[PDB]
C-alpha cells in the first residue's frame, strides 16, 4: 500500500506497540498508554532514563525499500463447525434426497451416508447431533428445518 | 437517576448452598442416552451464592465481581426482576452490555451509557386498565458509540402482586469466553417458601451477543411499584415488591452431562464436589460399584522457585573502560574485544550514571537474560552536535567518515555529560 | 381518550348559599384501592386556574374549608358550604393519573341578586372615523341581570346581522352589573347610504326590547 | 413561595415554530412534573401534554399528537415548550403546571402566555369620539363612550381621565374577528357634567406603544 498510506517522511495514523511489560497473549488489544519502566526507577509516568513510551510511529514513505514499505495486513480468524453457520461460499446447493447413500455437504459437514427422516428431537438451538462415537449422527437443515 | 432510595439499607452478603444448580449446555451440538465429559466455567455444586432480597427497608442492589463468569437464580411471584448491567466500568468510560425486560421485549444493547446510582425501571398509577407498561428508563441518563443492538421477540409481562408461595423460577447463565458472551435461561414453576428448591434443571441458550468487552462488575435491576394513593420523593420514596435473587461465580469445572433418550440432562456431576464424583469421572460412568479404584495421581506443589545461580564474579572491568583516563579519537577509535569473564549489567543500565541510553533490535532489559557470542567495546569522544549521528543508516562527519554503524546495528550507545 | 362533560353551564347563589357542580365521565375512574382520580380547578378573572380538591375526598392544602367534592363512579359533584365574593370564575374538572388528561367544559358561577333592566343608549360614528373612509355604530347595554341578554340591529326597518360584536364584561365589584356593547361596523358608503339606525334590547324582564334610533341628518 | 413565570405574549406567523418557557422557582424541577394547557374562549381549557424532567419522557392529546416536542432544563430550573407548522387554529392561550412530587394532590399554574398565530402586523389603534345620537333621546342622566378599532395584538388598555374617574365606568373585552381586535368603553356622568366639563378616555397599546386623548 505504499502508494496510499506512505505521506511524505510518514504517517502518524499509523503507529505501534515498541515496549510491553510482559508477553502478550492471544487474540488481546492492548490499548495502554502506560509508560515501559526498564529501570529501577519509577518513571511517573513521564519519558526520561530507562523510561521510553511505548507506543511509536513508523517510518513509511514513498521512497522506502521493498522491505521498509508499509505493507497492510489483513488476518481471517474463523471457527470451523463450532457454531451455526452465518456464513457460506458462494457453492450452489441442490435438492434433497432421502433413503439413498449419497455425499452430503450440509453446513461445512462432508461426508457419506444415508440421509432418512429421524425420530429424535432436537432443541431449537441444537443443530448438530453426535452417535456415541461423537461421530456424525444427524444434522439440521439450514433452509427447511 | 441519581435520587437515592430513601428506604434502602445495607445487608451483609449472607452465603447459602446450590444443590444441581449451574448446569448448561456448552454447545448446541446435540447428544441423547449418552454420558458426555466437557470442561467449561461452571458454578460448583455445593457452593456458597450470594443471599440477597427485596422489601419495602432492605433494597438489594449491589456491584458485584464478574470475573471469567456468574450464575443467576431467582424466585420470582410477580418477575420483580428486570435486568442487569455489565461492563468493566458501567459507565460511560467504556462499553458496556445491559439486558433490560421492559414489559414488551427482551433489548439488549452495547454503548456508553452514563452511570447511575439506582439505575432501574417501573411503573406507576395503573389503575383500572392493569397494564404494569414501562414508564420511567432510569437505566443510564445518556448513550453513544452503539456497537451492537438486538431485539427479541415481543410478549406481555405479568407484574401482578400474588398471594402464596413463590410460583416461578429464573436462572441464568452469564460468562465470556474470548469477549464472546453467552446465555442461557431456564424457566419451570415452583412452589417454595423459601430458599430454593430440591431439584435438577437444564439451562439453553437465549441469545448469541459476540461483542468482545471486558467485563468485571454487573449489577442486578428490580422492578418497584408506583401508585396514586402512596407516592414519595423523586424518586427516592418508591417502593418495590418481594423477591429473592441469588447470585452465583462459574469455575473452569469439569462435568458429567448424563443424557436422555431426548437429549435433555436429568443428572450431573463435578469432579472436585465429591470423591465419588472424582471416581464417576475417572470411570467416564453414573455408578459406581463397590470397590477401590484409581481415580488421580496426589503430588506436592512447590512453594516457591527457588534460583541459585554461579558467582557472577570475575566481572570484565567494563567501568574502568567507561572511567578510562583517556579515550581514543573518533576517527582512531579503539576496538576492545571482551571474552573469558562474565558481565554485570545491572549496575550499568539501571543506575542512572549517564545522560542517553538507548539500544537499538533489543530492549535493555532482555539483554540482561541473553548470552553472546562476541562482544566488542568502541569507545570514542564527539561534540554534542554530532552524537545524533551515532545510530543506523546515519550521515555526517562522524557517521560516514569516521564511524559507521550497520543498519542491523544491534548494539546499543552510552553517552554522558 | 376519555371525554368529560358537565352541567349546568352556569348557575347564580348568592352569599351563604350552596354552589353544586357535576361532572360526567364516559370511562370510570375508580379503582381497587377504594381511592378516586380527580382534581378541581377554579379560574379566576384575570388569573390561571388553581387547584381546589384532590381525589374529590380531599382538600388542597391552602384551599378554604368550604370547598368539599362527593361522588361515586362516574357522577360527581362539587360543593361549596358558604359561597363569597371571591368564588367568581370558571369550574373545571380533571382527570389525572397516567392516562391522556380530560379536562371539563366549564362551570361558571355568579352571585345572585334583584334583577335590573339594561340602559339602552346609542352613538352615532364619529366625524373623523368618516373621514378616514370607516364608520361603526356602536350601542351600550349596561346594568341588566341575568348575564342573558341580545341586541338586534336594524337598518330603514331592515335587519342585518353581518359585523355585529358583542362583549361581555365580569361581574362588577360593586353593583355586580354586566354591561355590553353592539358595534356594527359599516363602511362609508354603507353608511351614508341609509339614514334610520336602531339598536332594539331583547331582554327577559321586560316583554317589549328596549329600543333606541337617531337620525344620521341629525347627528 | 413557588411561582411559575412565562412569557406575557407571543406572536408569529403561520408554518412558523413558538419556542415558549415555563419558570421554576422554590421547588425542585427534576423531582416534580411538568404539565401544560391550552385555553380558548369558545370550548375553554385543551390539554396538551406532560413531561418529567428527570425522565423526559412526553405523552401528548391525540389532536396535538405529532404536532409538538415537549424538553426541560435541569440547570436553568426552566421548562420549555415548541410547537411547529402553526397555523390560524393554534391561536389560544398556554399553562403550565407542575410540582406534584409524583402525587396528585400538589400542583400550581403560571400566569399563562398568550400566543396567536396569524399573518397581520402590529397595527396602532384608532381612537374616536363617540357622541350620542339625535337630541330626541334624553334623560336625567347622560351616557359617553369611547371607540377602540382596527388594533393589533392585545392587550390594550382603554380608561377615562387617565383613571381618575371611575364613577360609571365599564370596560368591555377585546374580541377577535378578521386577524382584529375591537374594544369599547363607556362612562356614565349626570347631565351636571358634561358639556358643563370635559370628558376624556386614554387608549394606550404598550406593543405599539400609542397613546391617543380624545375629547368628546
Ligand atoms: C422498551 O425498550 C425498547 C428498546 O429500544 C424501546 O424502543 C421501547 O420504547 C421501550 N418501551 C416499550 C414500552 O417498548
Amino acid at each position: 500500500s505504499n502508494n496510499l498510506d506512505s505521506k511524505v517522511g510518514g504517517n502518524y495514523n499509523y503507529l505501534y506497540r515498541l515496549f510491553r511489560k510482559s508477553n502478550l497473549k492471544p487474540f488481546e488489544r492492548d490499548i495502554s498508554t502506560e509508560i515501559y519502566q526498564a529501570g529501577s526507577t519509577p518513571c511517573n509516568g513521564v519519558e526520561g532514563f530507562n523510561c521510553y513510551f511505548p507506543l511509536q510511529s513508523y517510518g513509511f514513505q514513498p521512497t522506502n525499500g521493498v522491505g521498509y514499505q508499509p505493507y497492510r495486513v489483513v488476518v481471517l480468524s474463523f471457527e470451523l463447525l463450532h457454531a451455526p453457520a452465518t456464513v457460506c461460499g458462494p457453492k450452489k446447493s441442490t435438492n434433497l434426497v432421502k433413503n439413498k447413500c449419497v455425499n452430503f455437504n450440509f453446513n461445512g459437514l462432508t461426508g457419506t451416508g444415508v440421509l432418512t427422516e429421524s425420530n429424535k428431537k432436537f432443541l431449537p438451538f441444537q443443530q448438530f447431533g453426535r452417535d456415541i462415537a461423537d461421530t456424525t449422527d444427524a444434522v439440521r437443515d439450514p433452509q427447511t428445518l | 437517576q441519581c435520587v437515592n432510595l430513601t428506604t434502602r439499607t445495607q445487608l451483609p452478603p449472607a452465603y447459602t448452598n446450590s444443590f444441581t444448580r449451574g448446569v448448561y449446555y456448552p454447545d448446541k451440538v446435540f447428544r441423547s442416552s449418552v454420558l458426555h465429559s466437557t470442561q467449561d466455567l461452571f458454578l460448583p455444586f455445593f457452593s456458597n451464592v450470594t443471599w440477597f432480597h427485596a422489601i419495602h427497608k432492605r433494597f438489594d442492589n449491589p456491584v458485584l465481581p464478574f470475573n471469567d463468569g456468574v450464575y443467576f437464580a431467582s424466585t420470582e411471584k410477580s418477575n420483580i426482576i428486570r435486568g442487569w448491567i455489565f461492563g468493566t466500568t458501567l459507565d460511560s468510560k467504556t462499553q458496556s452490555l445491559l439486558i433490560v425486560n421492559n414489559a414488551t421485549n427482551v433489548v439488549i444493547k452495547v454503548c456508553e451509557f452514563q452511570f447511575c446510582n439506582d439505575p432501574f425501571l417501573g411503573v406507576y398509577y395503573h389503575k383500572n386498565n392493569k397494564s404494569w407498561m414501562e414508564s420511567e428508563f432510569r437505566v443510564y441518563s445518556s448513550a453513544n458509540n452503539c456497537t451492537f443492538e438486538y431485539v427479541s421477540q415481543p410478549f406481555l409481562m405479568d407484574l401482578e402482586g400474588k398471594q402464596g408461595n413463590f410460583k416461578n423460577l429464573r436462572e441464568f447463565v452469564f460468562k465470556n469466553i474470548d469477549g464472546y458472551f453467552k446465555i442461557y435461561s431456564k424457566h419451570t414453576p415452583i412452589n417454595l417458601v423459601r430458599d430454593l428448591p430440591q431439584g435438577f434443571s437444564a439451562l439453553e441458550p437465549l441469545v448469541d451477543l459476540p461483542i468482545g468487552i471486558n467485563i468485571t462488575r454487573f449489577q442486578t435491576l428490580l422492578a418497584l411499584h408506583r401508585s396514586y394513593l402512596t407516592p414519595g420523593d423523586s424518586s427516592s420514596g418508591w417502593t418495590a415488591g418481594a423477591a429473592a435473587y441469588y447470585v452465583g461465580y462459574l469455575q473452569p469445572r469439569t462435568f458429567l452431562l448424563k443424557y436422555n433418550e431426548n437429549g435433555t440432562i436429568t443428572d450431573a456431576v463435578d469432579c472436585a464436589l465429591d470423591p465419588l464424583s472424582e471416581t464417576k469421572c475417572t470411570l467416564k460412568s453414573f455408578t459406581v460399584e463397590k470397590g477401590i479404584y484409581q481415580t488421580s495421581n496426589f503430588r506436592v506443589q512447590p512453594t516457591e522457585s527457588i534460583v541459585r545461580f554461579p558467582n557472577i564474579t570475575n566481572l570484565c572491568p567494563f567501568g574502568e573502560v567507561f572511567n578510562a583516563t583517556r579515550f581514543a579519537s573518533v576517527y582512531a577509535w579503539n576496538r576492545k574485544r571482551i571474552s573469558n569473564c562474565v558481565a554485570d549489567y545491572s549496575v550499568l543500565y539501571n543506575s542512572a550514571s549517564f545522560s542517553t541510553f538507548k539500544c537499538y533490535g533489543v530492549s535493555p532489559t532482555k539483554l540482561n537474560d541473553l548470552c553472546f557470542t562476541n562482544v566488542y567495546a568502541d569507545s570514542f569522544v564527539i561534540r554534542g552536535d554530532e552524537v545524533r549521528q551515532i545510530a543506523p543508516g546515519q550521515t555526517g562527519k562522524i557517521a560516514d567518515y569516521n564511524y559507521k554503524l550497520p543498519d542491523d546495528f544491534t548494539g546499543c550507545v552510552i553517552a554522558w555529560n | 381518550d376519555v371525554l368529560m362533560t358537565q352541567t349546568p353551564l352556569s348557575l347564580p347563589v348568592s352569599l351563604g348559599d350552596q354552589a353544586s357542580i357535576s361532572c360526567r365521565s364516559s370511562q370510570s375512574i375508580v379503582h381497587s384501592n377504594g381511592n378516586t382520580y380527580l382534581e378541581w380547578y377554579l379560574q379566576k378573572p384575570g388569573q390561571s386556574p388553581k387547584l381546589l380538591i384532590y381525589k374529590v375526598s380531599n382538600r388542597f392544602s391552602g384551599v378554604p374549608d368550604r370547598f368539599s367534592g362527593s361522588g361515586s363512579g362516574t357522577d360527581f359533584t362539587l360543593k361549596i358550604s358558604r359561597v363569597e365574593a371571591e368564588d367568581l370564575g370558571v369550574y373545571y374538572c380533571f382527570q389525572g393519573s397516567h392516562v391522556p388528561r380530560t379536562f371539563g367544559g366549564g362551570t361558571k358561577l355568579e352571585i345572585k341578586r334583584a334583577d335590573a333592566a339594561p340602559t339602552v343608549s346609542i352613538f352615532p360614528p364619529s366625524s373623523e372615523q368618516l373621514t378616514s373612509g370607516g364608520a361603526s355604530v356602536v350601542c351600550f347595554l349596561n346594568n341588566f341581570y341575568p348575564k342573558d341578554i341580545n341586541v338586534k340591529w336594524k337598518i330603514d326597518g331592515s335587519e342585518r346581522q353581518n359585523g355585529v360584536l358583542n362583549s361581555w364584561t365580569d361581574q362588577d365589584s360593586k353593583d355586580s352589573t354586566y354591561s355590553m356593547s353592539s358595534t356594527l361596523t359599516l363602511t362609508k358608503d354603507e353608511y351614508e347610504r341609509h339614514n334610520s339606525y336602531t339598536c332594539e334590547a331583547t331582554h327577559k324582564t321586560s316583554t317589549s326590547p328596549i329600543v333606541k334610533s337617531f337620525n344620521r341628518n341629525e347627528c | 413561595e413557588v411561582q411559575l413565570l412565562q412569557s406575557g405574549a407571543e406572536l408569529v406567523r403561520p408554518g412558523a415554530l413558538v419556542k415558549l418557557s415555563c419558570k421554576a422557582s422554590g421547588f425542585n424541577i427534576k423531582d416534580y412534573y411538568m404539565h401544560w394547557v391550552k385555553q380558548r374562549p369558545e370550548q375553554g381549557l385543551e390539554w396538551f401534554g406532560w413531561i418529567d424532567p428527570e425522565n423526559g419522557n412526553t405523552i401528548y392529546d391525540p389532536k396535538f399528537q405529532g404536532k409538538a416536542s415537549i424538553t426541560a432544563d435541569t440547570s436553568s430550573n426552566t421548562a420549555y415548550l415548541q410547537l411547529s407548522s402553526l397555523t390560524s387554529e393554534d391561536t389560544a392561550v398556554y399553562y403550565c403546571a407542575g410540582s406534584g412530587n409524583y402525587e396528585d394532590a400538589m400542583d400550581y399554574w403560571g400566569q399563562g402566555t398568550s400566543v396567536t398565530v396569524s399573518s397581520a402586523k402590529t397595527t396602532p389603534p384608532s381612537v374616536y369620539p363617540l357622541a350620542p345620537g339625535s337630541a330626541a333621546q334624553t334623560n336625567s342622566m347622560v351616557t359617553l363612550g369611547c371607540l377602540v378599532k382596527g388594533y393589533f395584538p392585545e392587550p390594550v388598555t382603554v380608561t377615562w381621565n387617565s383613571g381618575s374617574l371611575s364613577s360609571g365606568v365599564h370596560t368591555f373585552p377585546a374580541v377577535l374577528q378578521s386577524d382584529l381586535y375591537t374594544l369599547s368603553s363607556s362612562v356614565t356622568v349626570p347631565s351636571s357634567t358634561w358639556p358643563s366639563e370635559t370628558v376624556t378616555c386614554n387608549v394606550a397599546h404598550p406593543a405599539s406603544s400609542t397613546k391617543v386623548d380624545k375629547k368628546i
